[PDB]
């Protein structure tokens, strides 16, 4: 079981942000989640098998729902965004069932097997004689509900701004800085917009010893991150380049990071 | 809407227990089918619990869920530094596909080892001098607990602008890790003697300093 958001990573302000799923591994109801920065998860709405669709009741008049079984995917629209609705995005597969059920040491009528069927009642003798410590009430709603499955998700930003590709530049110590038996490199994936970018190393061949940090917002507005990686005295021959990729600009770039010759 | 309400923040010591609530109304958490969520930043929401009871697949005895009436709680005994999360109730409202999350919790573990940060510090690589542009590049990690403050210098004076930290954030060993970033201009750079980096972390400091004139 594998789910899988696509969409624009950056939407304009009023515009309709449109997103989508992909299922793998089955075919269940599925459910978007959202967490905005700083906020709580919050749901947005499901469709089921059936293909009924339930909404979060104070976002249903901005949001919309729909399914395509023969392509496995299921789409979410949002409409007239804003700010408020930067946020990352999960598709999920959720449990949604509704059992009729009677509150506490209440019984359904139709199991006293007399009166036939109604509600609820908390004695069957007491309440088919009607004694005075018989109690009825009406059948009550059991809703349930939870999430299985959760896709990485999808980080969505509501903006004006342009897209801007980051420069990447190589970090190497400085000449006698620390021959340390371990050697420090990295990239600078310098003033982007918007978030995120993905950095692998050696075309994600080279995981271990690798270091990469959470964005700086510069007051211009544009971000910046650094990933280094270790690398032991003991290494040698070993190449290190650093694959950023920029989903918002679509561009992808390599760059060779060599120590300081001195 | 809906609130499903639940501490902003508690705190536990390592290998013990704590309890996290979550209180709504009859409508919501008595329907008998609550939820628990685990987020860690950076990482993808994780189910807990559902219906009250169950645990999910996967997940640890550690971790267990009750419910009197309309309070729910979250139960974690043997606390362990990567419990250290935000963490989530829900239940649906009115119908199966309306569901309601909790206001979240923030957990602390208590009791782990102090650990001082690592620090590496970057000089401005060549080809964004030949941009006439340099950035110093300030990188902290390996340090708990998860806070620090970063003052930068220039020939041992404190420098007062255009520094920007970012905050602390969680490794995959559950310590911290954070970064600072001096934006200079390239003449700026080659000027001063030297550039340091100094990251203070419950009262020790720790000094980087990199000289242009002999970084090559």
């Amino acid at each position: 079981v594998q789910l899988r958001e696509s969409g624009p990573s950056l939407v304009q302000p009023s515009q309709t942000l449109s997103l989508t799923c992909t299922a793998s591994g089955f075919s269940k109801a599925v459910g978007w989640v959202r967490q905005a920065p700083g906020k709580a998860l919050e749901w947005l709405g499901s469709i089921d098998t059936g293909g009924s669709t339930g909404y979060n009741p104070g976002l249903k008049s901005r949001l919309s729902i729909t399914k395509d079984n023969s392509k496995s995917q299921v789409s979410l629209s949002v409409s007239s965004v804003t700010t408020e609705d930067s946020a990352t995005y999960y598709c999920t597969t959720v449990h949604q069932e509704t059992r009729k059920t009677c509150s506490d040491g209440y019984i359904a009528v139709d199991s006293c097997g007399r009166g036939q069927s109604d509600g609820c009642v908390n004695d069957c003798n007491s309440c088919y004689y009607g004694w005075r410590n018989c109690r009825r009430q009406p059948a009550i709603h059991s809703y349930e509900f939870h999430v299985d499955a959760w896709g990485r998700g999808l980080l969505v930003t509501v903006s004006s701004a342009s897209t801007t590709a980051p420069k990447v530049y190589p970090l190497s110590s400085c000449c006698g800085d620390k021959s340390s038996s371990t050697v420090t490199l990295g990239c600078l994936v310098s003033s982007y917009m918007p978030e995120p970018v993905t950095v692998t190393w050696n075309s994600g061949a080279l995981k271990s010893g690798v270091h990469t940090f959470p964005a700086v917002l510069q007051s211009s507005g544009l971000y910046s991150l650094s990933s280094m990686v270790t690398v032991p005295g003991s290494t040698s021959g070993q190449t290190f380049t650093c694959n950023v990729a920029h989903p918002a600009s679509s561009t992808k770039v390599d760059k060779a990071v060599e120590p300081k010759s001195c | 809407q809906a609130v499903l309400n639940q501490p902003s923040s508690v705190s536990g010591s390592l290998g013990q227990r704590v309890s996290i609530t979550c209180s709504g109304s009859s409508s919501n958490v008595g329907n008998g089918y609550v939820s628990w969520y685990q987020l860690i930043p950076g990482s993808a929401p994780r189910t807990l619990i559902y219906g009250d009871t169950s645990r999910a697949s996967g997940v640890p005895d550690r971790f267990s869920g009750s419910r009197s009436g309309n309070t729910a709680t979250l139960t974690i005994s043997s606390l362990q530094a990567e419990d250290e999360a935000d963490y989530f109730c829900a239940s649906a409202e009115d119908s199966s596909s309306n569901a309601v999350f909790g206001s979240g919790t923030t957990l602390t573990v208590l009791g782990q080892p102090k650990s001082p940060p690592s620090v590496t510090l970057f000089p401005p690589s060549t080809e964004e001098l030949n941009g006439n542009k340099a950035t110093l590049v300030c990188l902290i990690s390996d340090f708990y607990p998860g806070s620090v403050t970063v003052v930068w210098k220039a020939d041992g004076s404190t420098i007062t602008r255009n520094v920007e930290t970012t905050r602390a954030s969680k490794q995959s060993n559950s310590k911290y890790a954070a970064s600072s970033y001096l934006s200079l201009t390239s003449s700026d750079w080659k000027s001063k003697g030297s550039y340091s980096c100094e990251v203070t972390h419950e009262g020790s400091t720790v000094t980087k300093t990199v000289k242009p004139s002999e970084c090559s």
